[PDB]
């Protein structure tokens, strides 16, 4: 269903519609951000609700041969979102179907390094017989990361569940990993580090107990 | 217009599926009003809609499956979808519907077409089809320098999607991050949200995180304490 476009920051996207009408159309284009509510960009082939930034665009149905398109100059990080064409047209029948989302992919914002906050098990947790470790990596781009657990001076290769990046309301990635230990294990080691690579370097943060 | 949805947030294969939506702002009975779903992996579904006559009419691919109605007297749109299986996991969106004509000729022989466009639209609920049930999730505080701290609440082990989390609910409304959260080998998920705080507001003031588990349904609070 997905088709990917990527485009560099700034330029202007052009987004076909999947189906080409048979006979004269009507098209809608909506735009969907993961996690919140779809919205009506262009209604009627070229109509845009009021409050939609002038910057996206359809194309008029002239009666020439001309697919329908969405046109948004200026791409922002913000236009990054799902995009659907909902084809109307007269020898195709009432379309149950949105289609396939074209998932557009801005680039070229600049590079950010991650905030990195580790916290060790609460007090409650050990009194609950667990404990768990919890590396929270964010306000990064690009999106890759490595996140590594060390226990003093060699790397846990267990016990750690690690979220794959997202974007998030500030689009910069964000990404948790969680390194679940029993208390005799925690009480173990002198102490524990989350370690985290981007973009070539590393950084790292480390708790013991306490 | 504004609007809502609500739901099971569970339920097992072969039963029935139950989401309700409340509209505010706009009077129910002067419009059409639809449902579109999103599943894992696929894209937005429309499942059918209501016209202000109260007639139905749905999706082929739904299989008659589903059944749409309003309550004026409660201003609430519903649907329920029948005989579910783990496909029908999706999030659940209702929206409003307008008809517009596309005439390209002469009306008595029949040269227009209709089409709807929806405009306004809700945010979704999370509906999932499990064999399992709602498991509540046990919160821990995770306690707290660039003149800042960090705060944050373990929520562990819950199902299924989502969560809510709430701190103070509006006084600390940042800079706080609640994260996306992870789906561990067990098949629980636990998330955590943290907030920065100042040291010197640490030991004064008091935070709290709301975590909301609907389909548990579960509630709970935690202050966070150094």
């Amino acid at each position: 269903y997905v088709s990917p476009l990527s485009v560099a920051l700034g330029e202007t996207a052009r987004i076909s519609c999947g189906r080409q009408a048979l006979g004269s159309r009507a098209v809608q284009w909506y735009q969907h951000k993961p996690g919140q509510a779809p919205i009506l960009l262009i209604y009627n082939n070229q109509d845009r609700p009021s409050g939609i930034p002038e910057r996206f665009s359809g194309t008029p149905d002239i009666n020439f041969g001309t697919t329908a398109t969405l046109t948004i100059s200026g791409v922002e990080v913000g236009d990054e979102a799902d995009y659907y064409c909902h084809m109307w047209d007269s020898r195709s029948g009432f379309s149950w179907s949105f289609g396939g989302a074209t998932r557009l992919t801005v680039l070229s914002q600049p590079k950010a390094a991650p905030s990195v906050t580790l916290f060790p098990p609460s007090s409650e947790e050990l009194q609950a017989n667990k404990a768990t470790l919890v590396c929270l990596i964010s306000d990064f781009y690009p999106g890759a990361v490595t996140v590594a657990w060390k226990a003093d001076s060699s790397p846990v290769k267990a016990g750690v569940e690690t979220t794959t990046p997202s974007k998030q309301s500030n689009n910069k990635y964000a990404a948790s990993s969680y390194l679940s230990l029993t208390p005799e294990q925690w009480k173990s080691h002198k102490s524990y580090s989350c370690q985290v690579t981007h973009e070539g370097s590393t950084v790292e943060k480390t708790v013991a107990p306490t | 217009v504004q609007l809502q949805e609500s739901g099971p947030g569970l339920v097992r294969p072969s039963e029935t599926l139950s989401v309700t939506c409340i509209v505010s702002g706009g009077s129910i009975s002067n419009y059409y009003w639809t449902w579109i779903r999103q599943s894992p992996g696929k894209g937005l579904e429309w499942i059918g809609y209501i016209s202000d006559r109260e007639t139905t009419t749905y999706n082929p691919s739904l299989n008659s499956r589903a059944v749409i109605s309003r309550d004026t007297s409660k201003n609430q749109l519903s649907l329920q979808l029948r005989s579910v299986t783990t496909a029908d996991t999706a999030i659940y969106f209702c929206a409003t519907a307008r008809r517009g004509q596309r005439i390209y000729g002469v009306v008595s022989f029949g040269e227009f077409f209709y089409y709807y466009y929806m405009d306004v639209w809700g945010k979704g609920t999370a509906v999932t089809v499990s064999s399992a049930s709602t498991k509540g999730p046990s919160v821990f505080p995770l306690a707290p320098s660039g003149g800042t701290a960090a705060l944050g609440c373990l929520v562990k082990d819950y199902f299924p999607e989502p969560v809510t989390v709430s701190w103070n609910s509006g006084a600390l409304t940042s800079g706080v991050h609640t994260f996306p959260a992870v789906l561990q080998s067990s098949g629980l998920y636990s998330l955590s949200s943290v907030v920065t705080v100042p040291s010197s507001s640490l030991g004064t003031q008091t935070y709290i995180c709301n975590v909301n588990h609907k389909p548990s349904n579960t509630k709970v609070d935690k202050k966070v304490e150094p």
